[PDB]
């Protein structure tokens, strides 16, 4: 089984212009959204189909009135930080939680907030602490840690809550998650010359492209572009080095994907 | 700092009567539950309130309803009593939901009994009885015993009044009320009390011991069509003097 | 806040042929804060019926889009997405090099 | 099907230790709960366990096991006011409580000085009944409720004089029948038998 991972994400907006939502908040399986709640639609609604159709309108019920509760502790915590900093006009704030299923079956887990799009608070579940990065982290590190139960609960929700929920889901949408579609490569020159390597088709996005020159990885001198989705869910990339006007060389691309390791060589 | 404040602590209902029991908690909490205690189960959620804006139901919501009227204050009202409503009520708080280590803090309960008729309600007789000689000779003290019988429902409240300030130190009142006939679904009720003092302080003549009952009961707007008194809210007493 | 501006992508579906329908895709990436607008243009104007992504976040903290549009790649035809963000002084406009 | 299972009733001794269990199959776990509830009163917290291990708080320690679905709540050296209901509560993979039914705890007063007696209480001018009542005997004994419909008798209770450091046990008998008397009101029960029974006048 591959790497998998369940993230929860919040965004709060101090200040939000007219119809921007004050609180965001969407849940993710691997790449997928799977939940999603704002201050606007007031209702917890699933953004997967494999998701509506297995849990039943009490839950999505159930995380509704909890998500309403959220939003307004992240109305406070916001005006908290705001006020610390000294902020006037529109700033952010950001929460994101989640856990990952290695492939070899361990398992990580991770906590951290955001102010501004930087990072503010990170926990450590394995000191049971918080890593502050300015003093106005560190008030509410001092605070936080002084609920030692409420860092036993976060410990356990990480490490185990969060898991059994990734189990579930992995099951609920086998079909999308644990799916195979390999990638379809090919090789082309562009105007010096550039050899491009590009693929496409593939599912999941995980993959890993590479020019070797002559046997050796030619690095710093490839130039990467980005997993990008194509629209109906699968995803394309490249990888482009710069070819020699004086030496003749032995260019080859190499892509690693779920497991298959694949060699196109430039004659 | 009031904490939980939950009101009325008794009331008599009849069937298919309406009733609102007032819930405010002065700690800023966000939310409030309201919860129901029946003998031999574990509490049951009615309904709650995550936050001031939402209310949502809870495992036993039929026959009730609620509003959360502002941060503080969230009500729970009954809009056809009936007779399965008859149980005690506690309202809670946490400062949030959804955390995972917070504490729920509750209100003293509401206790309700909802019956067919009223023609059953009864205050209780509350009779003073003074200590044996016998016990003063043998242990050099003396025990008054006080006991209320015939009331129902069970909404009474005994206290011990020395001199005219309410005492504690010696006494011991019954936790459980007794059926006066076990095998009646509405039988009624003694509770006894137990004042034990040292022998001298009994045989100071001065010395004024009254035991009292505060009974819940009907009110000015229930109806009453029975020949005995009607069975109102009341306080019954008793009285006894040391004896050289 | 230190605000991040968008990464703009211009790209089809698939490979296009020329005749061939195909998907029109600006992937906006990268940015804070998630304010933003996006048009897909032919030949400089906007189109109409354009289809986006709901704001999806990152672990680093900012955000990405999807918008797309269904389309027939032609010889003469140009198309272009045009970006606004607050971090943009005015709009940014990024080509489709087919090539 | 979630469900909280702790016992119903337990009885210890003042100054012992007792150690109450609460056994727990949820949907999920996000930390288990103590209470203490006081007859007639409002439940307060006592302690949460989220981990694995145990917790001292005072007098009160509280283990967990999440992998056997197991709690204890230990009370060292025992006290008359450590007798109230203990009320379990685990929160599952939704943040909503489940709640079990309660243990009852029940204290037995270490009786130093027995005097086991019965004695003929006066009569009220107010009230046709008479009035017996059977105190100062050991925790050991027990009173059984009335065989004859118009004897009432009540349960054991136990009074503090903390003025003299003092507990005593007792329990009330009464009757307005004819043929009642002290000698006979607690004939149903198994009293001790160096029990004084007064002359009657
Ligand atoms: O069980 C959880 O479900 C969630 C959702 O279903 C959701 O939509 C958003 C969230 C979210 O933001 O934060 C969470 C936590 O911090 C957490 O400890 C547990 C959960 C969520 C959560
Ligand atoms: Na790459
Ligand atoms: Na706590
Ligand atoms: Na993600």
């Amino acid at each position: 089984m591959r790497t998998h991972s369940l993230r929860y994400f919040r965004l709060g907006v101090s200040d939000p212009i007219h119809g921007v939502p004050e609180f965001i908040s969407v849940g993710y399986v691997d790449s997928h959204p799977i939940t999603t709640y704002d201050s606007v639609t007031r209702q917890k609604e699933p953004r997967a189909p494999w998701m509506a159709e297995n849990l039943a309108p009490d839950h999505w019920e159930r995380y509704t009135q909890l998500l309403r509760g959220w939003q307004q502790m992240f109305k406070v915590e916001l005006k908290r930080l705001q006020r610390h900093y000294n902020h006037s006009g529109s700033h952010t704030y950001q929460r994101m939680i989640g856990c990952e299923l290695l492939e070899d079956g361990s398992t990580t887990g991770f906590l951290q907030y955001a102010y501004d799009g930087q990072d503010f608070l990170i926990f450590n579940k394995d000191t049971l602490s918080w890593l502050a990065v300015d003093n106005v982290a560190h008030t509410i590190k001092q605070a936080w840690e002084a609920n030692q139960h409420e860092l036993l609960y976060q410990k356990n929700w990480l490490e185990e809550e969060c898991i059994a929920w990734l189990k579930r889901f992995l099951e609920y949408g086998k079909d999308t998650l644990q799916r195979t579609e390999p990638p379809l490569v090919r090789v082309n020159r562009k105007e010096v010359t550039a050899l491009f390597c590009k693929a496409h088709g593939f599912y999941p996005p995980e993959i890993y492209m590479t020019w070797m020159k002559n046997g050796e990885e030619i690095v710093q001198e490839i130039d990467y572009g980005d997993i990008l989705p194509s629209g109906d869910g699968t995803y394309q990339a490249w990888a482009s080095i710069e070819l020699d006007p004086q030496s003749s060389n032995l260019y080859s691309c190499h892509v690693e994907h779920s497991g298959v390791h694949m060699v196109l060589q430039v004659p | 700092n009031a904490g939980v404040t939950q009101t009325p602590k008794f009331q008599v209902l009849k069937t298919g009567q309406s009733m609102t029991l007032q819930c405010a908690q002065d700690m800023n909490h966000n939310s409030m539950y309201w919860y129901r205690q029946d003998p031999g189960m574990g509490l049951r959620l009615i309904y709650y309130s995550a936050s001031e804006g939402t209310t949502d139901k809870g495992e036993v919501p039929n026959g009730y309803n609620v509003s959360r009227l502002n941060k503080r204050e969230f009500s729970l009202r009954l809009e056809s009593a009936a007779p399965s409503q008859t149980s005690v009520y506690f309202c809670a708080s946490s400062v949030w939901t959804g955390e995972g280590s917070g504490e729920l803090f509750f209100g003293e309960g509401s206790r309700l009994t909802v019956l067919e008729d009223l023609k059953n309600v009864f205050p209780p007789e509350v009779a003073v009885f003074e200590p044996s000689e016998a016990e003063i000779s043998h242990t050099q003290k003396a025990t008054l015993v006080c006991l209320a019988t015939g009331f129902y429902p069970d909404h009474v409240e005994l206290s011990w009044w020395v001199n005219g300030k309410e005492v504690h130190s010696g006494v011991c009142t019954d936790p459980q009320p007794l059926k006066e006939q076990p095998a009646l679904n509405d039988s009624r009720y003694a509770l006894s009390s137990r004042l034990r003092v040292s022998a001298t302080f009994w045989q100071n003549p001065r010395n004024h011991f009254r035991c009292q009952v505060q009974f819940y009961g009907l009110s000015e707007n229930d109806e009453w069509t029975q020949d005995r008194a009607k069975p109102v809210t009341q306080i019954v007493s008793a009285e006894a003097w040391g004896r050289a | 806040m230190i605000q991040r501006t968008p990464k703009i992508q211009v790209y089809s579906r698939h490979p296009a042929e020329n005749g061939k329908s195909n998907f029109l895709n600006c992937y906006v990436s990268g940015f804070h804060p998630s304010d933003i607008e996006v048009d897909l243009l032919k030949n400089g104007e906007r189109i109409e019926k354009v289809e986006h992504s709901d704001l999806s976040f990152s672990k680093d903290w900012s955000f990405y889009l999807l918008y797309y549009t269904e389309f027939t790649p032609t010889e003469k035809d140009e198309y272009a997405c045009r970006v606004n963000h607050v971090t943009l002084s005015q709009p940014k406009i990024v080509k489709w090099d087919r090539d | 099907g979630q469900n909280i299972d702790q016992p119903t009733e337990m009885t210890a001794t003042e100054g012992a230790i007792v150690q109450i269990n609460c056994t727990y199959q949820t949907s999920g776990f996000n930390g288990l709960f103590w209470y203490q509830q006081h007859a007639g009163e409002a439940p307060t917290f006592l302690s949460y366990n989220v981990l694995d291990g145990l917790e001292e708080k005072g007098r009160f320690s509280s283990f967990l096991s999440r992998s056997k679905g197991y709690s204890y709540l230990l009370l060292k050296e025992l006290q008359m006011k450590d007798s109230a209901s203990y009320l379990c509560a685990v929160k599952d993979s939704n943040y909503q409580l489940i709640w079990g039914a309660g243990t009852k705890l029940i204290i037995k007063p270490d009786i130093q000085n027995p005097d086991p007696a019965v004695y003929q209480l006066r009569d009220s001018k107010s009230s046709d009944k008479s009035v017996c009542l059977f105190t100062d005997f050991d925790s050991q004994t027990n009173v059984s409720q009335s065989k004859d419909s118009d004897v009432y008798i009540t349960d054991k209770c136990v009074l503090d004089m903390r003025s003299m450091d003092f507990k005593s046990n007792s329990a009330v008998a009464w009757s307005n029948k004819s043929d009642f008397a002290c000698a006979n009101a607690f004939n149903n029960s198994i009293i001790p038998e160096d029990t004084f029974f007064p002359s009657p006048e």
